[PDB]
């Protein structure tokens, strides 16, 4: 079991066309697009129904995934998270045990084997999630609009 | 300094005068050619004057191409004065590179080599605030070598180069390179 | 030096604005007929396109003399437009040339260029051994440039004995920080090949992994870093969005506008013999 | 192109594959991804989304040009030129019965 | 010589061979001297202010990162932020 959340650069969600149908397209490069499907709601608004449907999904991250397939052979269902955001640490209301949301949470849960992500890694998450290598390497960094 | 001058040299290189003199008078034969295919020697003259864009002014190409031959010409003229102006754009700004120096936390300074030397006097007030410091300590360790009596003496050194800097407090400096 | 600027950077300055020469120009000479009351306007205005060349006279009419004044103005303000393009020529520079990529073709087949090329790197290497699955042919060719030791082939570099070479980005970087003058970088932004790093590798087998990665994960925690790299990695030279800049004026690019003059030239021996052959009928 | 990156760079990070607690995955999955990185896999992989450039770079730029003042300047020629042709008829008229 | 002569002049200024004639006076022939010289003067007007309409762009973008004094103070003026719940956050933390 695989998750993770809409991200501009990586994860890309459009509808089924008809139903469970993905246009096929090609690249600039030419290359044969790969897709699959992928489950979670669209809402991204706090308080809202949560009926989860598959639309379609592609993107760079997919692609890795992929790679696993081809090295190691496995049936997989790819979904995201319940919300909109990544995860961080937390308690209950009352009482205050430790407790976890997010992709972290489903995982910890155990509602997926997988976290499919542009993944920061910190010390904390590492107490509890393995790691791997790393597939990329990026940082921080601040964005504002060009000068007129 | 080493940025002034060099003349008609500076703006170009030895080839490209070759390109300008000997093309410029084989286009001129080519304009001949015009000529007698179907103002011989002036010809050439008339070529010859219009890189230079002196008015010689004795006469024009008859031939209606040959005439856009020479138009098109002119127009490599115009972009040769250009290239000189170009040329001049080096030959003003963007000046050379960094001269490091760039303050206490220059990473020339911060790892000594034998290839710079920065030190300042023996038994100096500066070096008491080098003493007690978790950081210099590196430096301060490398710093007992080089050290002089006098500052004077430090500036005569790095003045016969056989410094490459000093430390002091600023003021007196600003007066010394301030005179020399 | 450089750098890869054929005199278009003045197009760039124009571009269509040249069509609109054109273009406007038949317009003016349209404008002598119609002051009047044919190439004379050619060689008048296209006169005007720079410094007079053609001797040839003005035309006596005083409105069209006149017009002569209206494309006076437009011609001097020509002259800025380039002055405005060698301005161009002040600042751009690309500072590319050999720059192209790993697998990228000006590396990919040696024996192809004129003159010999050579790169390589130390026996060895962790990065060549990946560089021999990247390609084989390279790994072949390169033995006989193999080099023992980085500094003296720096110094190679630095004296030609060598063109470029092949390393991890460490000491591309560290080292291209440190020199007497700033001279030598990496080809491109630091695009690099092998996406990878260092760490610390320990006795296999352990449980000290899980240990020692948070450990320096707390490393990155305080961020230190950040004092890490500024008390080594920080270099004095590059920061490359500066364009640096040349001196000679020496340019075989803009020669090679010299070339579109003669084979423009050529053109109008072509068209020669052919109005010379109109002459028949 | 209405954006650009910050001027630095910090805090030094990377992305690997999310697994749970220990379960062996880790090892071979890791591997794998060597296994790309060995190999411009990982560059394919900008050819197939990061490599494409929609804009220009950062720049600030040198310089460019394109048709916008050498269009005010040949206008006030262009109108000039047609104005020479009123002020041309006029004065013709002038000196014609002067 | 008469309107023959701001004729004269005026092209000179527009340097564009109008052609006509010249002073006859020297020392006023030495007076168009110096104008056409101040004409030049002119041109090179237009080239440094070329210059102007070239090099030297606008003042910075700020935004020098991390050590910015802006961010270092926070402003009502310019806002600076993260994602509600952002690993970043966490480092921020
Ligand atoms: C790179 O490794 C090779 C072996 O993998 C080294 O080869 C040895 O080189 C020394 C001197 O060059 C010889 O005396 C040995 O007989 C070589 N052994 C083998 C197995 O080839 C080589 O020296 C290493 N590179 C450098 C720069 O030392
Ligand atoms: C809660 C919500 O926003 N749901 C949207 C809505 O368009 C619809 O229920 C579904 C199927 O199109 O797509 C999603």
């Amino acid at each position: 079991k695989i998750v993770t959340i809409h991200q501009e650069p990586f994860v890309y969600v459009k509808p089924t066309m008809s139903d469970g149908t993905c246009k096929e397209e090609f690249t600039v490069n030419g290359d044969p697009v790969k897709k699959v499907i992928c489950t979670g709601p669209n809402d991204t608004s706090p308080g809202s129904p949560r009926h989860t449907v598959p639309q379609c999904c592609y993107g760079f991250c997919i692609d890795l995934l992929i790679k696993l397939a081809r090295t190691m052979q496995f049936t997989y269902e790819v979904h995201l998270v319940a919300d909109g955001k990544f995860g961080t640490q937390e308690r209950v209301q009352n009482s205050n045990k430790k407790e976890w949301n997010g992709m972290m949470g489903e995982l910890l849960s155990g509602q997926a084997d997988m976290i499919v992500a542009p993944l920061t890694i910190n010390n904390e998450r590492a107490q509890y999630i393995e790691f791997s290598k790393p597939f990329k390497y990026q940082g921080l960094t601040i964005l504002v609009k060009k000068e007129i | 300094p080493r940025s002034t001058l060099d003349s008609f040299m500076q703006p170009f290189q030895s080839t490209l005068w070759l390109l300008v003199g000997l093309s410029v008078h084989v286009v001129a034969v080519m304009l001949y050619l015009l000529d007698r295919f179907s103002t011989l020697s002036s010809a050439m003259w008339f070529s010859w004057g219009v890189l230079l864009n002196s008015g010689i002014g004795e006469g024009a190409p008859r031939s209606f191409s040959a005439r856009i031959l020479g138009m098109v010409w002119a127009g490599f003229a115009m972009i040769i004065v250009a290239s000189y102006t170009a040329n001049l754009a080096a030959f003003l700004v963007l000046d050379r590179p960094e001269e490091r120096i760039t303050g206490i936390n220059d990473p020339r300074l911060r790892n000594p080599s034998d290839k710079f030397i920065y030190a300042t006097v023996k038994q100096s007030s500066v070096d008491i605030y080098f003493r007690r410091q978790v950081e210099l300590s590196t430096m301060y360790r490398h710093m007992e070598k080089h050290n002089y009596e006098s500052a004077a003496e430090a500036i005569q050194a790095v003045r016969d180069n056989k410094l490459h800097a000093f430390i002091w407090d600023s003021a007196v400096l600003e007066f010394e390179a301030s005179q020399k | 030096n450089g750098t890869v600027s054929p005199s278009a950077f003045l197009e760039p300055f124009s571009a269509c604005v040249w069509v609109m020469m054109f273009v406007m120009l038949l317009i003016v000479s349209a404008v002598a007929v119609f002051v009047f009351e044919i190439g004379k306007a050619i060689w008048l205005l296209w006169g005007l396109v720079f410094n007079n060349s053609v001797p040839v006279q003005n035309p006596k009419g005083t409105t069209s003399k006149i017009m002569v004044s209206v494309w006076a103005f437009f011609a001097v303000i020509f002259l800025a437009s380039y002055t405005a393009n060698l301005a161009a020529f002040m600042i751009q520079e690309e500072y590319v040339d050999q720059v192209s990529g790993l697998s990228d073709k000006k590396f990919q087949r040696p024996n192809d260029f004129s003159p010999p090329f050579r790169f390589g790197t130390v026996p060895n290497g962790s990065t060549e051994r990946n560089i021999r699955n990247n390609y084989a042919e390279m790994h072949a060719y390169m033995g006989k440039f193999n080099q023992r030791g980085v500094d003296d082939a720096l110094l190679s570099l630095k004296t030609g004995k060598l063109d470029a070479f092949i390393y991890d980005a460490a000491v591309l970087n560290y080292m291209a920080g440190r020199d007497e003058g700033c001279k030598l970088v990496t080809i491109g932004s630091g695009k690099v090949f092998a996406s990878t790093g260092y760490g610390i590798a320990i006795q296999k087998d352990s449980g000290w992994k899980r240990q020692v990665d948070l450990a320096i994960l707390q490393l990155f925690g305080d961020g230190e870093m950040e004092e890490l790299e500024a008390l080594w990695l920080t270099g004095i030279c590059h920061n490359e969005k500066n364009e640096v800049m040349s001196s000679q004026l020496d340019i075989d690019n803009m020669a090679g506008v010299f070339y579109m003059l003669g084979a423009a030239m050529a053109l109008s021996l072509i068209t020669f013999i052919s109005e010379h052959l109109f002459y028949k009928s | 192109c209405d954006l650009v990156t910050t001027g630095e760079l910090f805090f030094r990070s990377g992305f690997g594959i999310g697994m749970r607690k220990d379960s062996p995955w880790k090892q071979q999955v890791s591997l794998s991804i060597l296994k790309s990185h060995e190999n411009g896999f990982m560059e394919d992989l900008d050819k197939t989304w990061v490599r494409y450039q929609e804009c220009d770079s950062r720049s600030n730029a040198p310089a460019t040009l394109t048709c916008e003042n050498m269009a005010g300047v040949f206008m006030i020629v262009a109108g000039g030129i047609v104005a020479g042709i009123f002020l041309i008829f006029i004065e013709i008229a002038y000196k014609s019965r002067a």
